[PDB]
């Protein structure tokens, strides 16, 4: 079929690096039952233009969820904050990738945010990352009852129904052969 | 009453830098933003930017950003303009102009006298 | 002569309040006590999107000078308050939530923004049902929770307020879930009451076990949060006749009454903000380009008197004499007045509990 | 910006009648039910005057016989009657966006 996978980087490699991700994750678990996509931008410098950016360009896609990476100059820490807040509007899980702060790990605040680092090389966390996202994928359509996700986020002021249910399908996983070992998440989305 | 009153003529030969002042001795001099506008020989105006004493913050048009500046005294109560680099189409007359802080709109009510530079 | 305030007012479509009485809102307190004059900007929205939001505030403020927002809505959520946290941050604005989602209390809010909410916070909430526990003689209980967030902090402020009294306290203990490890846990209660601490969803479930098992009746006395109890006339098909539950005045508090005390309080921060420092904060340009740092209106709110009654704020956005009331389910299954919360100290009606049956 | 237009750029009329002015703009001026357009006077050699504001309010402290209205794009003002005191040019500006532009200016005689 088709599903598309939403990512925020900084470079224009990591693009290619993302792609070619993607089109591993295909030709691993096979093909004719589920397909993926990779769309992806890159970073704004001020917080409202990314956040209309990833409003008017990610969500309208159908993605069903988001990677946020650091840019390389650190000119603010809280840089996934908008990510965080208008993908949790809609219950879009986010993975963040390198992000190391304590405030994340309230789950109050931020409701769809999971971290493959505990917050106390980029290119090795974007091959583990979609390992697991697209291992729950192919475990999550086996069952029935799920429902696609939302397009744009003008004319749509409800939420994802199966939202939640991506989420703990998400959380309880093992990735087996990670380059880091078993990626294995807690209960509130850290290592 | 409220009352603003600026410099005089100004004159020099091609290359040099101006300075305006603009005297406020009506009212408390660091709440009302100060305005400055341009006018060529008679077909129309322009805005240059304004300043709020108080705090101390400024803005610009995208058009002068660069050529002019514009500094506060707040113990003088003098509002000061600062051109560079002057060219053949700088002379123009200049006013000093503040608003009444009780209206939703942004206009103009108070006026300088205004001072006319020539290069 | 003084300057004046320019506030724009973002209300919900389905609230039976038209525009016209917003900008005449003026008129029924023939400007009160307000130090300063107010321009009122009135916009109706019906249900807010990410984008919807930041269109709509980049817009007024691309218009004119704006000094303040009181935002109330009729959406349900929290992530109106998040985004309202994070345009407040964004654009140097006081921002007031008075009904709706923004209503919402959320905790650690960025310390550079100035967001401010009209809601009680869970501290005061256990407070009140602390008190209603000791004024009906119910000194000994137990505490069932679970892992949705906040318990930690709920069963640390119980305890420390338990341990300080000339009362004497007794409670039982503290079950927390993570039939056959929670089977234990749900045999070991005898106590009559039992402070409950989880969403809707589980609350069903858990209540459900403890009646079909035989924790409902004649004497036990299930009291809940106001996380329990939010939307009224959704009651569920098992709730026991005789819960109590603590709630924001939504029977008596009208919107035409908070706005205008929004008002009241931005005009006299506003008005104590000119007296010490003679300018007034206002927003920025606009939203598109590329700190404020002398002063802002975050400590001349610390206290704040109008119009007679206290609307001062705390150090952490929240009120200090919030107008919390008393609800229980009576036996024609919907929600009930059964006490108030004013000053420091409850008052019931009551002041003898009548027995309420369940389940016929 | 908003970019302003005055017609016509020279006026000539006879004392006692009327005299007006029309001022269309590129884009809507409108703020939630208040449309920001602003009338001047200038005299030779002086500052302007501020006649009108929000394109319906005169303004106190001036001749009753001055007058505007309008909204949307297009906008007017007309005086009545003619007296000495039509001899300045005229002026209209929005503040719907910033900066703030002008006219062009229209002169009577
Ligand atoms: C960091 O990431 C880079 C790029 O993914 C890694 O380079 C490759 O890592 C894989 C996995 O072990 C090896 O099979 C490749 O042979 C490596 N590339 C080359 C050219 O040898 C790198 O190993 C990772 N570790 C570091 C250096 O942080
Ligand atoms: C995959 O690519 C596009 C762009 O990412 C995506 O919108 C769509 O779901 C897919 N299109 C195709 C060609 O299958
Ligand atoms: C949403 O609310 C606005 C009020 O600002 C209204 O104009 C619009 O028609 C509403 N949309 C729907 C679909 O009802
Ligand atoms: C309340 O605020 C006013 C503001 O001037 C201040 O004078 C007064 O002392 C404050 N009250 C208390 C109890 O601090
Ligand atoms: C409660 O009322 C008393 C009686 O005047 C007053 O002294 C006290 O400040 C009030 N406290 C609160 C929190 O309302």
């Amino acid at each position: 079929k088709i599903v598309n996978i939403g990512a925020v980087l900084s470079t224009r490699k990591h693009e290619q690096m993302f792609r070619e991700a993607v089109n591993q994750a295909n030709k691993r678990h096979g093909s004719w039952k589920i397909q993926l996509n990779a769309t992806s931008v890159t970073h704004k410098p001020n917080a409202i233009q990314m956040a209309l950016s990833v409003c008017e360009d990610l969500i309208s896609s159908q993605v069903y969820a988001i990677l946020v990476s650091h840019p390389p100059t650190p000119n603010d820490h809280f840089t996934p904050t908008p990510v965080s807040y208008t993908a949790g509007f809609y219950r879009i899980p986010v993975l963040g990738l390198t992000t190391r702060m304590s405030i994340y790990s309230d789950k109050s605040i931020h409701l769809s945010f999971l971290r493959t680092v505990p917050p106390y090389n980029e290119s090795a966390h974007i091959s583990d990352a979609v390992g697991v996202v697209a291992q729950a994928v192919h475990e999550l359509l086996e069952k029935e009852n799920i429902t696609d996700p939302p397009r744009g986020c003008v004319g749509n002021t409800n939420i994802w129904k199966t939202g939640p249910l991506f989420k703990r399908v998400l959380m309880s996983s093992k990735y087996a052969d990670g380059v880091t070992g078993r990626v294995e998440f807690n209960e509130d989305g850290d290592r | 009453q409220v009352q603003l009153q600026q410099s005089g003529a100004e004159l020099m030969k091609p290359g040099a830098s101006v300075k305006i002042s603009c005297k406020a001795t009506g009212y408390t001099f660091r709440s009302y933003w100060i305005e400055w506008l341009k006018q060529r020989p008679g077909h129309g105006l322009e805005w240059i930017g304004e300043i709020l004493p108080g705090s101390g913050r400024t803005n610009y048009n995208e058009k002068f950003k660069g050529k002019a500046t514009i500094t506060a005294d707040t113990s003088s109560n003098t509002a000061y303009m600062q051109l560079s680099s002057l060219t053949s189409e700088d002379s123009a007359v200049y006013y000093c102009t503040r608003s009444r802080g009780t209206m939703i709109t942004r206009e103009f009510t108070y006026w300088g006298q205004g001072a006319l530079v020539t290069v | 002569g003084p300057p004046a305030l320019n506030i724009a007012v973002l209300l919900g479509h389905s609230h039976d309040v038209t525009e016209r009485e917003l900008r005449n809102l003026w008129g029924p307190e023939q400007a009160t006590g307000l130090p300063l004059d107010v321009n009122v900007v009135a916009l109706l929205m019906n249900r807010t999107d990410p984008k919807s939001l930041i269109t709509h505030v980049c817009d007024l403020m691309s218009g004119a000078r704006i000094h303040g927002l009181v935002f109330g809505d009729d959406t349900d959520q929290e992530a109106v308050a998040q985004m309202l946290d994070f345009i407040s941050s964004q654009t140097f604005i006081p921002i007031l939530g008075i009904h709706g989602g923004a209503s919402m209390i959320m905790a650690d809010k960025d310390p550079t923004s100035t967001f401010f909410q009209f809601g009680a916070s869970i501290q005061q909430q256990a407070t009140v049902m602390l008190k209603i526990m000791q004024d009906y003689d119910w000194h000994v209980f137990s505490l069932v929770t679970t892992i949705f967030p906040g318990y930690r902090d709920f069963i640390s402020f119980i305890k420390t307020t338990v341990d300080n009294s000339f009362v004497g306290w007794d409670m039982q203990n503290v079950i927390t879930l993570d039939d056959a490890k929670t089977q234990v846990q749900l045999k070991k209660i005898h106590s009559s009451v039992i402070l409950l601490y989880c969403s809707k969803d589980e609350a069903v479930l858990i209540l459900s076990e403890a009646r079909s098992l035989g924790l409902t009746g004649y004497d036990f006395f299930w009291i809940v949060p106001s996380l329990v109890s939010g939307n009224t006339e959704l009651i569920p098909k098992e709730f026991p006749s005789g819960l109590i539950s603590v709630s924001y005045d939504d029977w008596d508090y009208s919107l035409e009454a908070r706005v205008r005390d929004g008002l009241g309080i931005l005009t006299t921060a506003a008005s104590s903000m000119l007296e010490k420092f003679s300018y007034i904060p206002e927003a920025k340009a606009s939203c598109y380009g590329q700190e404020t740092p002398l002063h802002t209106l975050h400590q001349f709110m610390v206290n704040v008197t109008w119009d007679g009654k206290d609307l001062s704020f705390t150090e952490e956005g929240y009120q200090v004499h919030p107008r919390l009331v008393v609800i229980v389910l009576n036996k024609d299954r919907e929600w009930e007045k059964v006490g108030k919360w004013e000053n420091q100290t409850l008052s019931l009606r009551h002041a003898v509990w009548p027995r309420y049956k369940s389940f016929s | 910006d908003i970019v302003l237009t005055q017609s016509p750029a020279s006026l000539a009329v006879s004392l006692g009648q009327r005299a007006t002015i029309s001022c269309r703009a590129s884009e809507s001026v409108e703020y939630y039910g208040t449309t920001l357009m602003q009338w001047y006077q200038q005299k030779p050699g002086q500052p302007p005057k501020l006649l009108i504001y929000a394109a319906s309010n005169v303004d106190s402290g001036v001749p009753a016989r001055f007058s505007g209205s309008g909204s949307g794009t297009d906008f007017s003002l007309n005086i009545h009657p003619v007296e000495e005191d039509d001899i300045a040019m005229y002026f209209c500006q929005q503040s719907r966006k910033v900066p703030s532009t002008f006219g062009g200016g229209t002169k009577l005689e």
